[PDB]
RNA sequence: AGGACCGAACCGACUAAUGUUGAAAAAUUAGCGGAUGACUUGUGGCUGGGGGUGAAAGGCCAAUCAAACCGGGAGAUAGCU
RNA sequence: ACACAGGUGGUCAGGUAGAGAAUACCAAGGCGCUUGAGAGAACUCGGGUGAAGGAACUAGGCAAAAUGGUGCCGUAACUUC
RNA sequence: AAUUCCUUGUCGGGUAAGUUCCGACCUGCACGAAUGGCGUAAUGAUGGCCAGGCUGUCUCCACCCGAGACUCAGUGAAAU
RNA sequence: CGAUGUCGGCUCAUCACAUCCUGGGGCUGAAGUAGGUCCCAAGGGUAUGGCUGUUCGCCAUUUAAAGUGGUACGCGAGCUGGGUUUAGAACGUCGUGAGACAGUUCGGUCCCUAUCUGCCGUGGGCGCUGGAGAACUGAGGGGGGCUGCUCCUAGUACGAGAGGACCGGAGUGGACGCAUCACUGGUGUUCGGGUUGUCAUGCCAAUGGCACUGCCCGGUAGCUAAAUGCGGAAGAGAUAAGUGCUGAAAGCAUCUAAGCACGAAACUUGCCCCGAGAUGAGUUCUCCCUGACCCUUUAAGGGUCCUGAAGGAACGUUGAAGACGACGACGUUGAUAGGCCGGGUGUGUAAGCGCAGCGAUGCGUUGAGCUAACCGGUACUAAUGAACCGUGAGGCUUAACCU
């Protein structure tokens, strides 16, 4: 099953009677136009390829441009592509909405995260810190040990250290869908998405059921 | 904190490898005193876009 | 991580940008164009463009908050009395930014801030 | 929020007047302890004569917390004093037959339901 | 376990002390004088005669007396 | 943005009254208590306002029963029910935070007759 | 009145962090103990190496002390490297 | 050894607050410390604040926090008074 | 016990729990009377333990302000 | 021995199975519940405290469990320095004595800016055979895998009672991880107010400087956790111990030799992330270049005049991206940033004037004024006309094709 290539909005509430603020995602999921269908013949796959948004016409390059005129679409901001299941068809430039989320009851958003910069170990990977007192020298947020004595001459794979901390695609699951505001083309999923206001998300439906 | 063995010729070149400088890439040339400047900056005579902007 | 902020800090503690920009919010007015570094007028223009703003009202209420501002009684009698109806139509950008190269001392890219109605 | 050494107030005429948080109850590593949660403390001061004595051992609720509970709209209730109603090590049930002082609507079910029947204001 | 008190490093990673515990009678002897283990198991359980023996032919003189 | 300030602005109350901090209100919240709908009332002095739209919250400090109990209402909440401004105080702070060390003679904030 | 009390100059140097190719071959910063006494300080004098001096730690005697430094015996000696 | 955060005896001692030669801010005066410009990552140093708990930390309340002034009421064991 | 090896002696106090601590017992491995014994008010930058106050000490670290770190320009070391 | 720093702790670990729990079994002197023991199994998980420098240990209290070991009895160019290997001092003791003690006791400097491998990140170069913008297939690699209690089945089966299920389902917790700021909060030296000492603005008034942001009290965005959303799975393949079916060699018996079915948190997948430098360099879609000549040492050759494309880079305005490069948005045909305008929010009734008051002050003007990063707008200033780089139809050989 396809998905949608929404964006993250910002976060607001929805209150029930009985007094339950849920908290919701208003991810805006505009017409997802398709611009390239897949197949086993051609392309050794099934898959459509969806846009979204618009786009300035001194911004689109002749080769991206070129791929839109062949499909009759307008010059969307991306191009994400959603693997078709068993079927499952869609035309070269269906437009897609928001309305395929109308029945289903959980998602997986998947954005692209918040760059947290180079970040050390203590925000990375959780380490504990060494003590602040009782005597340390220059030794109070650092790794401390990082291997063995001339046995493992050497620092293991998948070493947990320092380094870039998000701006990494992470997967979001199975979060409740709250509200498909096909009217005003809008998605609420309960729950904190990745990526920051302005960013795109994938929403999908949920393998997970 | 030091090393055991004097490292060569060899990789002291190739750590400066990427040490080497870029030049300028093309100075945009005035619309009116016709002289060449780097580009978004004011000329060396006062001039910036046309308009003379500030006297020498 | 500088996330959202504004305001550079420019190497200096918040009690020294504070009276480094009203020295140089009184000499942008007091010559109508100055030359300094260029992130130290880009962050001038959140300053001075600010104290123009406050001058298109002659009233003793604004008066003793752009001398608040500034603490010098000339500078505040050239932007009510001069730079207020001087820039009385325009909305914001009453300053400009040229960028005029590098310096010899330190190679700080430097930049000409000079009022907009000077030349 | 009620972790080890804490401080507590007992809310019941039991015979304390301070208690002390030794264990958490409930699970392996486990920190923090709400309303509801069962707490094993030690008596740090008793009234001088009472059902229960300076030094034992046993379990208690906490009924009040200065962290506070949030409800499902997201809405808090604070107190100033944690607190704390002083049950049993076997049966697990209230010793002093008087509550002092409002509880929270957390902290009722068939296993507290002797302690709801017994307290001024349920907020 | 390791010794503890003065004499160096040959005290500080070797273990040479030793702890029995006894578990019927509950009664368990800490010796730790010499520095081979060896000459400190051995006057160990040459002591656990001692408070064996010695406690329970003072527990027949209780039921003695 | 515009669409997080409509879907907030269709489900706020347009009944909310216009309270201070000071104010000695008088909240009366839904308790449902087994499968019944009751309706609890909480009077205290409000201590806090924390304004954000929809979002907007009000914290009442009052004395139940001996014990200080503070409780931060959301305001357009569906389970504030009714606030009501009973007696209306003067402070000239925006955050009653004092008020949490006084009690008795000392937590007396005078009337605002206005 | 006081080898009295609190506390600056001044004399010290108890803890900590920094520093350890330092700013400094022992110091800075936040605290710290004495502060009319067996106190402290200026300027000169005096005691010399098996000797000085030492409210005594083998301390100190020119960044050197279980016997200074400089020259000399001297290219001591070295079954060791 | 340095245009070195060290060391160096005397003399003069203004204002307001203060018990004061403390300390805060100032006068006569003298300076901004001979690398600057950006950036606002880790991490280190020097600081500020902190939810609920308050020694659970640890070798040890190390370090931080806390206490802090004057007037008056009041002040225990012990005591060489 | 600045002395006790066995030893974390045993009993009592304090602790939810106390190899430390305090009070006693004496079976002093190996205290003892000016290489002084035992007391001792005051005093101590003295050693051990406890309690209130207090707090990032810690559960558990979060943020912010400045000096470095990082980048550009100038001068330009070192151990190995 | 021209130095291989040493016990315990802390911060990280990582492997082994002789497994503490969770999973699967056999046997039981296994009725049930709970056990006992043995085989299979390393996927995850595997206490906080009192005393001691302690590892060890006892104890308090949890826990599904608090595994045993390797790794220089891991880890000091990561940290601690209580202990122990120094110098001071004392006691007990031995010695006439200097001194001595696996006897004790108080005090006692822990250095190094990373060249290399290693590892975590992030780029530059060229390669992939004309160049370019994108979208991916996934060989490979990583991450994740823990689980309690309560309820239903059922007080059923079992049991004489006491008690009390397997199998299956539903909730809701701990611990951990990831994302996030809507909420509750923290910070918020860039916002607003109170206030002390002083100083300055000619003075009163009003304000600013400095004293840790002077000391405070609130607080926007941001980042954050204690805050709240989600996660571990289901299934599938082939299995381990184990249980089988049919079944001979061995007329019986037999799970195995031919054949066949079942079987666990392990294994391969399923789930999330990276990923064609996967040189085995892949695939698909789109775009762009259709000029003339010389020369000889004839070839995948140098050179010349014209030409300079798609695109990229640079520069600038910059970013919820960021150490620097990178990545993303924008460049007048324009909301990229600042300003401006309206709003929001925060502080909590500015100044000036009037009045009440002997005055401090109070009140009306007044929810006033100011209001950072927020939200919605607006071209007001800065984002330049160019130029620079990239070229001009893409080798050879066979094959199916082609008219
Ligand atoms: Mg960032
Ligand atoms: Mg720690
Ligand atoms: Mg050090
Ligand atoms: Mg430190
Ligand atoms: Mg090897
Ligand atoms: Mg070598
Ligand atoms: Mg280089
Ligand atoms: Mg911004
Ligand atoms: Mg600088
Ligand atoms: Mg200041
Ligand atoms: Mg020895
Ligand atoms: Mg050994
Ligand atoms: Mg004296
Ligand atoms: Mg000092
Ligand atoms: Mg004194
Ligand atoms: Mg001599
Ligand atoms: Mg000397
Ligand atoms: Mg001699
Ligand atoms: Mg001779
Ligand atoms: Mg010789
Ligand atoms: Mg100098
Ligand atoms: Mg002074
Ligand atoms: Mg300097
Ligand atoms: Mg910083
Ligand atoms: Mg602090
Ligand atoms: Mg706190
Ligand atoms: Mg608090
Ligand atoms: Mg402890
Ligand atoms: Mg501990
Ligand atoms: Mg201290
Ligand atoms: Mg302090
Ligand atoms: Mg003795
Ligand atoms: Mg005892
Ligand atoms: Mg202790
Ligand atoms: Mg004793
Ligand atoms: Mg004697
Ligand atoms: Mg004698
Ligand atoms: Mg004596
Ligand atoms: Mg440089
Ligand atoms: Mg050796
Ligand atoms: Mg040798
Ligand atoms: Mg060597
Ligand atoms: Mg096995
Ligand atoms: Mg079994
Ligand atoms: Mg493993
Ligand atoms: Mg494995
Ligand atoms: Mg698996
Ligand atoms: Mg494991
Ligand atoms: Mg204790
Ligand atoms: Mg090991
Ligand atoms: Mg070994
Ligand atoms: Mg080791
Ligand atoms: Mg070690
Ligand atoms: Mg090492
Ligand atoms: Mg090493
Ligand atoms: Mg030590
Ligand atoms: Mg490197
Ligand atoms: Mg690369
Ligand atoms: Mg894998
Ligand atoms: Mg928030
Ligand atoms: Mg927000
Ligand atoms: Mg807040
Ligand atoms: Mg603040
Ligand atoms: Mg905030
Ligand atoms: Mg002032
Ligand atoms: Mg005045
Ligand atoms: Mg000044
Ligand atoms: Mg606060
Ligand atoms: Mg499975
Ligand atoms: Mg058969
Ligand atoms: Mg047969
Ligand atoms: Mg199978
Ligand atoms: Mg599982
Ligand atoms: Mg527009
Ligand atoms: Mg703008
Ligand atoms: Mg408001
Ligand atoms: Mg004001
Ligand atoms: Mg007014
Ligand atoms: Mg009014
Ligand atoms: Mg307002
Ligand atoms: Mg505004
Ligand atoms: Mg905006």
């Amino acid at each position: 099953m396809i998905g949608l290539v929404g964006k993250k909005v910002g976060m607001t509430r929805i209150f029930t009677e009985d007094g339950v603020s849920i908290p919701v995602t208003v991810i805006e999921v505009e017409a997802n136009r398709v611009t390239q269908v897949k197949d086993l013949a051609n392309d050794g796959y099934r898959a459509i390829q969806v846009t979204t948004g618009a786009k300035k016409a001194n911004r689109v390059t002749k080769p991206e441009a070129g791929h839109f005129a062949k499909a009759g679409v307008e010059a969307g901001r991306g191009l994400w592509e959603f693997r078709l299941a068993e079927g499952e068809e869609f035309t070269v430039g269906q437009s897609i909405s928001v309305e395929l989320f109308a029945d289903v009851k959980k998602v997986d958003v998947t954005g692209t995260s918040k760059g947290k910069g180079f970040a050390g170990t203590v925000k990375r990977w959780n380490f504990r810190t060494q003590d602040a007192t009782h005597g340390n020298s220059l030794s109070h947020r650092v790794p401390g040990s990082i291997g063995q004595n001339q046995t493992p001459g050497k620092v293991f794979k998948g070493k947990k250290m320092a380094g870039q901390m998000g701006n990494e695609r992470v997967t979001v699951q199975s979060l409740d869908v709250v509200r498909v505001d096909a009217e005003r083309n809008l998605l609420l999923v309960k729950g904190a998405v990745p990526g920051a206001t302005g960013s795109d998300l994938i929403v999908k439906p949920a393998v997970k059921a | 904190a030091v090393q055991q063995n004097k490292p060569t010729r060899s990789k002291r070149g190739m750590r400066r490898s990427h040490d080497a400088l870029t030049a300028v890439t093309s100075l945009s040339v005035d619309k009116t005193s016709g002289e060449k400047h780097l580009r978004h900056h004011i000329t060396a005579d006062g001039y910036y876009r046309g308009r003379k902007v500030i006297a020498k | 991580m500088r996330h959202r902020k504004s305001g550079r800090q420019l190497n200096r503690n918040s009690s020294h940008r504070q009276a480094m920009f009203r020295n140089m919010a009184g000499s942008l007015v007091r010559h109508e164009i100055i030359k300094t570094t260029l992130p130290k007028a880009k962050e001038l223009r959140r300053v001075v463009e600010p104290l123009i703003t406050l001058a298109k009202t002659d009233s003793v209420a604004n008066r003793r908050l752009a001398f608040a501002r500034t603490r010098d009684n000339e500078i505040v009698a050239k932007l009510f009395n001069e730079l207020g109806p001087r820039f009385a139509s325009r909305a914001g950008g009453y300053t400009r930014i040229l960028k005029c190269g590098f310096r010899a001392g330190d190679n700080a890219p430097m930049a000409y801030i000079e009022l907009v109605d000077r030349s | 929020m009620i972790q080890e050494q804490t401080m507590l107030n007992v809310a019941d005429n039991s015979g304390a007047r301070r208690v002390m948080c030794i264990k958490v109850l409930g699970g392996s590593h486990r920190r923090y302890a709400g309303v509801g949660d069962i707490i094993k403390i030690t008596i740090k001061e008793a009234i001088p004569r009472g059902k229960v004595k300076k030094g034992d051992v046993l379990k208690a609720v906490v009924v009040r917390t200065k962290k506070g509970v949030r409800r499902p709209d997201g809405s808090v209730i604070r107190f100033d004093g944690n607190a704390c109603v002083l049950l049993n090590n076997n049966s697990e049930q209230p010793i002093g037959t008087r509550i002092f002082g409002p509880v929270t609507r957390e902290l009722r079910s068939e296993k507290f339901m002797k302690i709801i029947s017994l307290a001024p204001e349920v907020l | 376990f390791r010794s503890s008190g003065a004499g160096g490093q040959h005290v500080n990673t070797t273990d040479s002390a030793i702890r029995i515990t006894h578990l019927p009678t509950g009664i368990v002897v800490e010796c730790q004088d010499e520095r081979s283990q060896h000459k400190n198991k051995a006057k160990a359980l040459s002591v656990l005669g001692a408070r064996i023996h010695a406690a329970e032919m003072a527990k027949r003189q209780q039921a003695e007396a | 943005s515009n669409i997080i300030k409509q879907l907030e602005q269709e489900q706020m109350k347009q009944d909310v009254p216009s309270f201070r901090p000071g104010d000695t209100v008088e909240v009366k919240v839904w308790v449902v208590e087994g499968s019944k709908k009751r309706l609890q009332a909480f009077e205290g002095v409000v201590i806090a306002i924390r304004n954000r739209g929809l979002h907007s919250a009000f914290t009442v400090r009052k004395i139940s029963n001996g014990e200080g109990v503070e409780r931060v209402f959301q305001t357009h909440s569906p389970v504030v029910d009714s606030i009501s401004v009973k007696r209306r105080g003067a402070v000239r702070k925006a955050k009653l935070y004092y008020l949490r060390e006084r009690t008795g003679k000392a937590a007396r904030i005078k009337e605002r007759l206005n």
